[PDB]
């Protein structure tokens, strides 16, 4: 009836072994299962639990369940930022024709890379196609660098997005950002 | 075998139309289920069915119809759109024995209901070539694309190297942005950036292409305005390596 996740948001880095747990109260018991919803995409199974046990594996996913049965964790090991999603528990009063599944409001993970070799900077860009507009790119800074919302009307910047170059081994984050021209320069622009 | 099915992923509509999202599964599960999340917020059951003329819902308040006039199919439907119906929609399916398991792969149906839809447009792709600055300095290209002036956030970019959709050295923003957050309808801009290494980018043979799937109305659907009718289509901007 009432399911209970912990965390509710979380952000670590990659190569971390993170854990979270699940709570609640329901009458009887069968089944607990563990999914990943993505952006905008439909859950997945991962893991489902019944009276057996507290230790399932399946990659590096690793869940458990409670003796009385009363609270589980899911265990993951050396994080990976396509990881990065939100995760929830459900619970089902036993019964695979009339049992109903209680969801948890979740656990929004999410993923930052390690941060070796920094070198933050800005880029101007120029169009293409010859145009009087242009775009300013702020990139490779370490991920504990926030990356704060124009809140200036005329003016547009992304969130930090992450990009990784495996032929290179290499993952950058970067913000890109523009205007109508004017009072624009790539100076101003990403001002804390 | 087979999965799930639902259809379609994407439709922009006009309120007071009949619209009737459906899916199927060829898996002969008898229990189905329909989940409904607006943006935001998690996941809401509103109808389910544990077989064929067996109908039930999960929030009292729910306005939608469904029909499980077969195990392979469990169709939901809301009669009248409305502006408030606006979010995601999963269809639900889950096995019939032993340990119930579960899977409503049901990849969603975007749905937005317009005020009137004169308010549809498309995107205007853009790509930047690299800074010559971070190209010396750094000896690696990122190019830029932008999406900007298209309603409603029913968008799908990908970049097309020589050819071949990539997907390393990429990055597109997870969620796109509103040029004017003043309004509810405010048309909305995303990016996405690409990188690769300099020595790559300066070869001229090289060809890049920024693709851009919108989905828009449907060829049949009224459309009135001194404008190209925004169905749903593809915009592409493109751009070659060049030494300089």
């Amino acid at each position: 009836n009432q399911v209970e996740q912990s965390p509710q948001s979380l952000i670590i880095l990659e190569g971390k072994n993170c854990t979270l747990q699940c709570n609640y109260t329901v009458s009887p018991f069968s089944n607990l299962r563990w999914y990943k919803q993505d952006t905008g995409r439909g859950p997945v199974s991962l893991t489902i639990m019944t009276f057996s046990e507290n230790t399932k594996s399946n990659g590096r996913y690793t869940a458990t369940l409670d003796a009385d049965t009363k609270q589980s964790s899911l265990h993951i090991t050396a994080s990976q930022l396509s990881d990065s999603a939100s995760y929830i528990c459900v619970v089902s009063d036993r019964g695979s024709t009339l049992g109903r599944l209680y969801f948890g409001r979740g656990t929004q993970l999410t993923v930052w890379p390690d941060i070796q070799k920094p070198d933050p900077a800005v880029y101007q860009l120029r169009d293409s196609k010859s145009s009087d507009k242009s775009v300013c790119l702020f990139t490779d800074f370490d991920s504990q660098t926030n990356v704060s919302q124009s809140k200036d009307s005329d003016v547009y910047i992304t969130d930090k997005t992450v990009l990784d170059m495996r032929s290179m081994d290499f993952k950058s984050n970067s913000a890109v950002a523009w205007s109508n021209k004017s009072d624009f320069a790539c100076a101003n622009a990403f001002n804390n | 075998e087979a999965d799930i099915y639902q259809t379609p992923r994407y439709l922009v509509i006009g309120t007071g139309k009949k619209i009737t999202l459906e899916c199927s599964q060829t898996m002969g599960h008898d229990k189905m289920y329909w989940y409904q999340q607006d943006p935001g917020m998690e996941l809401h059951l509103i109808h389910y069915s544990y077989g064929v003329n067996s109908t039930e819902k999960g929030d009292l308040s729910s306005e939608s119809t469904v029909s499980r006039i077969r195990t392979e199919h469990f169709p939901l439907t809301l009669e009248s759109a409305r502006p408030s119906h606006t979010s995601q929609y999963l269809c639900a399916s889950s096995e019939n024995i032993g340990t119930a398991y579960e899977q409503y792969f049901g990849p969603g149906t975007r749905l937005t209901v317009t005020e009137d839809l004169k308010n549809v447009f498309p995107p205007e792709v853009a790509v930047f070539e690299p800074s010559e600055a971070e190209i010396s300095h750094t000896q690696k290209a990122t190019l830029v694309c932008l999406a900007t002036g298209f309603y409603p956030d029913h968008v799908e970019l990908s970049w097309w190297v020589n050819g071949k959709e990539v997907h390393s050295g990429v990055s597109t923003d997870p969620q796109p942005l509103k040029e004017q957050p003043a309004l509810n309808d405010s048309r909305y801009a995303l990016s996405s950036r690409l990188r690769v290494s300099a020595t790559f980018w300066q070869d001229p043979r090289n060809h890049f292409r920024c693709q851009v799937q919108f989905y828009g109305l449907s060829e049949n659907d009224e459309w009135t305005q001194d404008r190209a009718k925004p169905v749903t289509q593809i915009v592409s901007a493109e751009a070659w390596g060049r030494a300089d």
